[PDB]
RNA sequence: UUCGCCAGAGUACUACUCGCAACUGCCUAAAACUCAAAGGACUUGGCGGUGCUUCACAUCCACCUAGAGGAGCCUGUUCUAUAAUCGAUAAACCCCGAUAGACCUUACCAACCCUUGCCAAUUCAGCCUAUAUACCGCCAUCUUCAGCAAACCCUAAAAAGGAACAAUAGUAAGCACAAUCAUAGCACAUAAAAACGUUAGGUCAAGGUGUAGCUUAUGGGUUGGAAAGAAAUGGGCUACAUUUUCUACAUAAGAAUAUCCACCACACGAAAGUUUUUAUGAAACUAAAAACCAAAGGAGGAUUUAGCAGUAAAUCAAGAA
């Protein structure tokens, strides 16, 4: 019967059934056994102050707690198994909305990169029908990446292990970087409304007090910009996708006061309400500073948003608008 | 990879010393017959692939060619043609073109082939399309296809080979006995498990002796004293010649046949050298490729098989 | 599909011994015979018990010396002597494996009761024919 | 096939060998065909350079055999042509002088002869169309008919004798029959013809 | 700038109303109830009794040869019968695990018996008991099919796709094929090989195991007993005779030859049976050989199997157990 039994691995092939493992490899020394022999070259070294020890046997008891001692191990690596559960939230439980992915990779030219937090943004299983196999599964993850001084990017990255996935889309993302204008390095510049592909996106311009108030999605972006103030709606389809590349193309359709400067040829003057009348400059036009003053209508002809003007009047009575809600 | 190659060579020497030293032979005139020899008796590994048998031999053989480094230490590519991804395939195509305009503005069978799509690829170290290969074979076309100076010729030699084309029945020299003084042949065929061997002389009475009885005796059935007589109906020595003959192995026809290609071989020293082409184009002096084919297993007969159920 | 004494393709990160990366068709064609003896030539006697023999001593090193064995343990028999060749990795201190060298000749020479030779070649990782 | 494609067939007539000076083309050829060092197969135990030879014999000879017999086969053809002989040297002597100019007495020629009349000019191939299967009328390569020929005779003077009767005698029977067009192998060729002509319409079904 | 129209899907061009030369009509047009969807466009597959081209090389058709289905027998399933195994069971079961069951093998039934009951030690052994839809092992199958797959790169977005050679976004080592090996020199042929997956295909009875169960018994032994045929069918063997049968014999011979007729029956065909021996074996139920007997069968319905050359067909001999 020592003829029928086998070697480990097959045991644990053939126990697992792929078609969790524990290994008898550890704990166990040479020479180690129940019957208690120290054995001159394994159990104990070769010499002690006199040479060359014979062939002895332990008590009962030293035994006893030899034994013990290997229980005691066993129970320490099963808690230490059992330990092994712990985990940061992204958004919700398991979904891996937000979660942190940890810093890109070093890219070839030995760049690199401790600066850039990477969040993910949507995890999803995508399935496609091979003749061969039936279905076949692949994940595929949308990831972004930034460093908080302003520029940031994103990209998808598809693999039929999700970990792999996780990869692709952190390294492509480094690839494809916007820089992103922040005034006074929180808020975005003006306000936007940007209508990309059946996904409407509204932001608009805090003061400062005021932190990212916004879909999750565009919380999360907006941290790995480093805007620390925004409103920001959004309408129509809520899908990952659309909405981040719409936020992207929307903060990078930024005109900057010095490009308003710049087109105008006139000064920029921002008027504060804490600070009163005290006309504050931000920006001049470099170059010749116009001396003709610019038309003043009484009636300027602008696309008014009927949910900004419905604001403005008192008219949004919806019970979840006001809520408190944690910190940004 | 070069400080292997450095490495190696010098260790390659070194146990080339090694080698001589122990085999006992001047380290001097050392040789790779030599060399193969040696190994082949001290680690004697019977395998049937021979590339998975021991092996001492200068690296270069050993390792692949290396493509060299491509660029300087400033990250300056030094071919000006290295961002086409094939310098080595363009920079032909380069001068070749080059060789044809120089040829246009001045001008106002022997068994040589192509390289192979393989040969081209050593050459230059490159791996190679098809119809790259074959672009660049239709380049040296329109090359040939022009007045040819001399380094053009000689451009066009270096993607030249030589290829041999050997084709004669193979003529014994005929053999005089010295009992008789008497010129005879000894053939050799062989069919179908069974060989034959014939002894022909020169001056017959017609007498054709088989196993030591005569051929009428040991051929009973007609066909076969028909096959025998095919080579000397054929050369029209019927009466001329006489032979002794010796065959062993299968049955009669097979033996018939053996007999056939044996006699049909040792008739060509007393042929003339234009009537061997004759008996190879009757088919005379090949032997038979035809044989039993074994049985295989889950089969009835080698190509028969157990009846085949739909239901 | 054959799956004798195969090793199947992974996602291609699988490290493979020499042995292991060669199928049962490349016996005696690229692959050697993991044991030599007389025993299976046309006039010869016995052939059963050397491969009992070479089965115990197979399940024998890989018990005697664990976690340690490198590569398929290889036999030879040469007039009444067995000549066991190990590729063996380096973890044990060297007493250890002197320890053992002395223990496992003994004991088997006690056993099979003719004289056994024992060859340890050591070596600091398996050795990779392919992937990796 | 254990010839590959690169190995052509033998040519085994000697004629064509010893008296080459007269041709040109041919000459070329056969130079063409030495030169190109081709490979040429083993010419076959069958197949002789015997003055004696007919190859439409020969065919006739195989099929004839069953199992492996190639010398039984040899000897029911050998028994044949000589029974056909013996009997026309009877119908010769037992003659006038008229017929004794009419009379073959060439087995061989009498052989030809009576398969050169035993072979049909049309026959049938069934074609499928909406559900019938149609008997059509089409001509027919030279070897097919041969083959018809001699397939019809063996099959016939292997049924339908008594068994006391011996093949030889009335394969010779059938052969000298078949000499006069009298005999039930042309039976067989006419009812071919005729269902040919019955089926004539469908002629036009055929698109080959 | 206007008007008209749309608030889930059915229910429903429906029920009631109103009006109409309609009176199984037209127009206007709901709710109860039910559901968690209902819809549009796309993506790869797969599929198509769609269309077009090109093939099939034992291959569909046309063609060639030799057989299966009919007969006897051998042997395997399926059913009935039995107190009396299991497994396989479209192609990919059916002389299959068995290169092999009188006892043994053996797992089966019938009775009897034994309880740390093989081992160095163990509240431990031992289990052909349930899971092959938990598995490793070994394989089948598409398949002599060409694809599989990491690492990257591109696509006014990516479900996925990614070629054009006077080239338009693809590069890539790996595993397949190919190449080389074997069949004693070539060559071809055959052999071998043939990934990824597919069929929850096969096998817990080769062995080993995860999960479950059994422990004075689903365990272990002794003694006998099984494998009967109403049939139905798969595969074989031998025939049905003159290209035959017998004897001699190796391949030129001599005789026999289904109807005479009262043969003193003979022509083919007895592998089947009855008898006697012999081989083996403790035990003949098993094999072989003689003597007898000579039966169905007189070339086989629908429908089907195989083969492209030293093959098919016929003939002979050897080995594994
Ligand atoms: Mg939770
Ligand atoms: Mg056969
Ligand atoms: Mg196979
Ligand atoms: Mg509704
Ligand atoms: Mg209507
Ligand atoms: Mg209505
Ligand atoms: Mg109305
Ligand atoms: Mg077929
Ligand atoms: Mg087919
Ligand atoms: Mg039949
Ligand atoms: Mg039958
Ligand atoms: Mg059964
Ligand atoms: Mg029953
Ligand atoms: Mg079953
Ligand atoms: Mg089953
Ligand atoms: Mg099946
Ligand atoms: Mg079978
Ligand atoms: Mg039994
Ligand atoms: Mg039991
Ligand atoms: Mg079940
Ligand atoms: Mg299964
Ligand atoms: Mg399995
Ligand atoms: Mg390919
Ligand atoms: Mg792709
Ligand atoms: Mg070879
Ligand atoms: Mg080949
Ligand atoms: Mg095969
Ligand atoms: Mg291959
Ligand atoms: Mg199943
Ligand atoms: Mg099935
Ligand atoms: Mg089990
Ligand atoms: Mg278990
Ligand atoms: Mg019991
Ligand atoms: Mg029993
Ligand atoms: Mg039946
Ligand atoms: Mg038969
Ligand atoms: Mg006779
Ligand atoms: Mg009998
Ligand atoms: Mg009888
Ligand atoms: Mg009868
Ligand atoms: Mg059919
Ligand atoms: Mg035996």
């Amino acid at each position: 019967s020592f003829f029928t039994k086998l070697t480990a691995d097959e045991l644990w092939k053939g126990a697992l059934a792929e078609s969790r493992r524990k290994d008898l490899n550890r704990g166990q020394i040479i020479g180690e056994g129940r019957h208690g022999f120290l054995w001159p070259g394994l159990n104990i070294p070769l010499m002690r102050n006199g040479a060359v020890q014979t062939i002895a046997q332990r008590s009962k008891e030293d035994q006893e707690k030899v034994e013990a001692d290997m229980v005691q191990q066993r129970e320490e690596w099963d808690r230490r198994r059992k330990m092994k559960v712990k985990r940061e939230r992204g958004w919700s439980g398991n979904t891996w909305g937000g979660v942190s992915l940890g810093p890109p990779d070093p890219g070839p030219n030995g760049e690199t990169y401790d600066d850039f937090d990477t969040r993910i943004l949507e995890v999803r299983n995508v399935f496609n029908m091979t003749a061969k196999e039936g279905r076949k599964r692949s994940v595929r993850v949308l990831v972004a990446v930034g460093n908080g001084k302003g520029a940031a990017g994103f990209a998808i990255g598809k693999a039929t292990e999700r970990a792999d996935a996780f990869r692709k889309a952190k390294n492509r993302a480094v690839h494809y970087l916007h820089y992103i204008e922040r005034y006074e390095d929180h808020t975005i510049y003006h306000d936007i409304s940007l209508k990309f592909k059946r996904t409407h996106i509204k932001m608009k311009k805090q003061p400062r007090g005021y932190g990212l108030h916004c879909h999750r999605a565009i919380m999360t972006i907006c941290r790995l910009i480093g805007i620390k103030d925004l409103y920001a709606k959004v309408s129509g389809s809520v899908n990952m996708l659309n909405l981040t590349r719409g936020l992207f193309l929307g903060l990078s359709r930024q005109e900057t006061h010095q490009q308003l400067a710049d087109k105008k040829s006139l000064h920029v003057v921002e008027f504060r309400e804490e600070c009163g009348p005290l006309p504050i400059v931000v920006a001049s036009p470099q170059g010749a500073l116009r001396k003709d003053p610019e038309p003043e209508d009484e009636v300027p002809d602008i696309t008014l948003d009927w949910e900004d003007v419905k604001a403005a009047q008192g008219m949004k009575r919806s019970v979840w608008s006001g809520l408190k809600r944690a910190a940004t | 990879t070069v400080d292997f190659i450095k490495k190696q060579i010098e260790e390659f020497n070194i146990g080339k010393r090694h080698l001589a030293n122990m085999m006992g032979e001047d380290p001097e005139t050392f040789t790779q017959e030599d060399i193969d020899r040696a190994i082949a008796y001290l680690f004697p590994s019977g395998l049937f692939e021979k590339r998975a048998r021991p092996i001492m031999k200068h690296p270069e053989e050993i390792f692949p060619k290396q493509r060299a480094i491509q660029w300087g230490e400033d990250g300056r590519p030094f071919h000006f043609l290295f961002y086409t991804g094939k310098q080595s395939y363009y920079s032909l195509m380069h001068d070749t073109y080059g060789k044809l305009l120089d040829v246009e503005k001045h001008h106002n069978p022997i068994g040589s082939r192509w390289l192979i799509k393989e040969e081209l690829e050593e050459m230059l170290v490159e791996k190679l399309s098809d119809q790259d290969y074959a672009q660049f074979i239709r380049l040296l076309e329109r090359l040939s296809a022009l007045p040819c100076g001399a380094t053009e010729e000689d451009f066009v030699n270096r993607f030249r080979r030589s290829i041999p084309x050997x084709x004669x029945x193979x003529x014994x020299x005929x053999x005089x006995x010295x009992x008789x003084g008497m010129a005879f042949s000894r053939g050799e065929g062989k069919r179908k498990t069974a060989k034959a061997e014939v002894v022909v002389y020169g001056q017959g009475s017609g007498r054709i002796d088989v196993n030591g009885v005569d051929y009428l005796l040991y051929f009973p059935v007609t066909q076969d004293r028909e096959q025998l007589m095919f080579p000397l109906h054929f050369l029209d020595r019927l009466g001329k010649h006489d032979m002794t003959c010796a065959v062993s192995g299968g049955g009669r026809s097979a033996q018939a046949g053996a007999v056939r290609l044996a006699m049909a071989r040792a008739l060509c020293s007393f042929v003339t050298e234009d009537e061997v082409e004759w008996m190879r184009q009757a088919g005379l002096l090949t032997a038979d490729p035809r044989v039993r084919e074994r049985k295989k297993p889950g089969q009835e007969g080698a190509r028969r098989k157990f009846t085949w159920k739909k239901r | 599909k054959n799956r004798a004494a195969r090793v199947r393709v992974s996602k291609g990160d699988k490290p493979v011994t020499y042995e292991e990366a060669h199928a049962p068709h490349y016996i005696a064609h690229r692959k050697g015979w993991l044991s030599l003896h007389t025993g299976n030539l046309d006039g010869e006697d016995h052939a059963a018990e050397r491969t009992v023999e070479d089965v115990f001593l197979r399940k024998f090193m890989l018990g005697t010396f664990p976690g340690c064995l490198a590569d398929q343990l290889v036999l030879k028999r040469r007039a009444n002597q067995l000549e066991i060749c190990a590729l063996v990795l380096r973890q044990l201190p060297p007493h250890k494996f002197y320890f053992l060298v002395g223990y496992s000749e003994t004991l088997l020479s006690h056993f099979y009761k003719c004289p056994v030779h024992l060859h340890l070649q050591t070596v600091p990782s398996k050795v990779v024919y392919k992937y990796i | 096939s254990r010839y590959g494609p690169e190995y052509k067939d033998p040519q085994i007539d000697k004629e064509y060998y010893r008296k080459p000076l007269a041709e040109q083309t041919e000459e070329e050829k056969y130079e063409r065909d030495f030169k190109k060092t081709q490979l040429i197969k083993a010419a076959p135990a069958t197949k002789t350079s015997s003055v004696f030879e007919d190859p439409v014999i020969s065919k006739f000879t195989n099929m004839m055999m069953k199992g492996g017999n190639k010398v039984l086969a040899r000897s029911l053809m050998t028994q044949t042509l000589e029974a056909v002989k013996r009997k026309q040297f009877a119908k010769y002597h037992a003659a006038s002088a008229e017929e004794q100019a009419t009379i073959e007495r060439n087995p061989y020629t009498i052989f030809h002869q009576a398969l050169k009349n035993c072979e049909p000019v049309i026959g049938l191939v069934p074609i499928l169309k909406g559900g019938h299967f149609y008997q059509v009328p089409v001509p027919l390569a030279d070897r097919r008919r041969r083959f018809l020929a001699m397939k019809w005779m063996i099959a016939e003077c292997r049924e339908k004798k008594h068994r006391r009767v011996l093949m030889p005698e009335k394969l010779s029977q059938e052969l000298l029959e078949a000499f006069h067009n009298q005999g039930p192998v042309i039976k067989r060729k006419h009812d071919m013809h005729k269902m040919a002509e019955a089926n004539r319409a469908l002629a036009h079904y055929r698109w080959w």
